[PDB]
């Protein structure tokens, strides 16, 4: 049967994924505002904060390296050890992510 | 059965020019596939080095550095068909070229490949 | 040496839309939790709780779409009509995911 | 150097859309909050909610439609008929969104 | 049968124009908002950043967007400067997304 | 199918004149298409560079500096023909010349060259 362009597919994918990336930003943002609000009296303001800025900082360099990720062409096959790089960079700094809104998680719930 | 019937090998003086050819069949193929023909060398006392590849749809090129500006690699997709041009051939270019198909995850390669001497 | 293999690409990828969906379950189960917790008291806890419980549903349901985005092999040609269906589906569903969000944090300030 | 790739252009233009679309749902919806949060006392407040109202069904219709146009390969011609009346009808309605967020403004202004 | 695509190009880059047109109406009636507060408001200096950096990417986005209707999509010779504003352009609406997620955040 | 014939090769001296033609066919052309043909000349120690580009629907050119304001692509749209038409050519010219065309996104270039300049 014919094929799937998959430089559009894996782009098709990409965006998904930066739309994710920015609903969970506008999440944290909002943490963010909620916590910078009660400012130092509250138990954990130090390390939640430092948490939600990490995370800030992780999705906004993933919606960077996500627009890279759909500038270049998966066709393209001088581009491939770039597109390799940066979707493995993309998806290590997604699992830190994860990791951190876990932690941002366990403090938030209390 | 997927074969690549390979062709152009043969002696040559340094700066000269040659020019490959590797015919693929037995394969449906389409635009928009996601495949790849390349070029790949082996010598004596050194590692394999993938000399040349093209999306054969899209015209997109990657040539390694040894190469690069010197060799180019083309494609006749009504006949399945890749091209390696060789220009400027060094004496660092003595190796057996074999030619490499990419067929969404499936690697075939050439059944003998050919030589090149320079 | 050898190209991309575009179903591992494919499969990051969607792994990667996946651990995303998680954290952003988990920040809406949180705030869910923190709304429950007011309760009646908030003028918008009824719309919040909707579009809340809105959003963990749509994006359960797309973690379940990339889950058989991660099954099916992009090398295969024929899975790809199942293949392009379930990612337009899940980039629809993602669409919508945002939009309620987007209202999520505008009535949560 | 190789032509301009029209679909990446395309794409790349409907995902620019899409964006400044999500930007702007992210105002019309804090404005349609911060006015609902003041409610019936305002002398506005029925034209001002019904405008608001209307930009965000627009707003989020042409998303969609941008998310549809996205999925039609412009380099190819059997589908240029729909990509043109799609792309069509979203910039109508993002031209109907500007005239409904001129009388957001206008209103909002007093 | 096939569609100018200049003309296809050139109505996205109206549409985008005006999506942000309507985006620069609506965060300069926020300024205003937020500058009637005043210093009394908690966050009003970073949120009047936040506004400020916003309209002002806002207005390099359109000027950007004048010139990919200016020049054609269907010369060759503007494929280079095509190219590389339209990159731009999806930069700086990313930026513009991310900053506007923050002033949605301190709304 | 698809298939660029090209002509007009030559070996003239130094301030001599050339035109390069290149036919298309197998593919449907109209009045508005993102249709392009150009030339692209590679040569020995030198690398690859775009002479020169036209789309035939809208006549409009791009031109390498070297060759800007003294070669000129056309194209004929009633007999899918392209031109290069090359004046005052250089012993800097001397290279092979070979036709590209690009329509949906995807690309043919010419099968062989020609060498253009003694």
């Amino acid at each position: 049967n014919r094929p799937i362009n998959v430089n559009h597919y894996a782009n098709k994918q990409s965006a998904a994924e930066s739309m994710l990336d920015i609903a969970l930003l506008m999440a944290n943002a909002s943490q963010l505002k909620a916590v910078v609000e009660q400012g130092n009296d509250f138990a954990f303001f130090v390390p939640l904060v430092v948490l939600i800025s990490i995370s800030l900082v992780l999705q906004i360099g993933v919606g960077v390296l996500l627009i890279f990720l759909v500038k270049y062409d998966l066709n393209n096959p001088a581009k491939h050890a770039k597109l390799d790089f940066l979707n493995n960079l993309a998806t290590g700094l997604v699992f830190i992510i994860v990791v951190v809104n876990i932690f941002i998680t366990a403090f938030g719930v209390q | 059965e997927v074969q690549l019937v390979e062709s152009g090998g043969g002696l040559v003086q340094p700066g000269g020019s040659l020019r490959l050819s590797c015919a693929a069949s037995g394969f449906n193929v389409y635009s928009s596939s996601y495949y790849y023909v390349g070029w790949v060398r082996r010598a004596p006392g050194k590692g394999e080095e993938l000399v040349a590849r093209i999306s054969p749809s899209y015209g997109y090129t990657y040539y390694a550095d040894s190469v690069k500006g010197r060799f180019t690699i083309s494609a006749d997709t009504s006949k399945n068909t890749a091209y390696l041009q060789m220009n400027s051939l060094r004496a660092e270019d003595t190796a057996v070229y074999y030619c490499e198909v990419y067929i969404f995850g499936q690697y075939f390669e050439s059944g003998q490949g050919t030589l090149v001497t320079v």
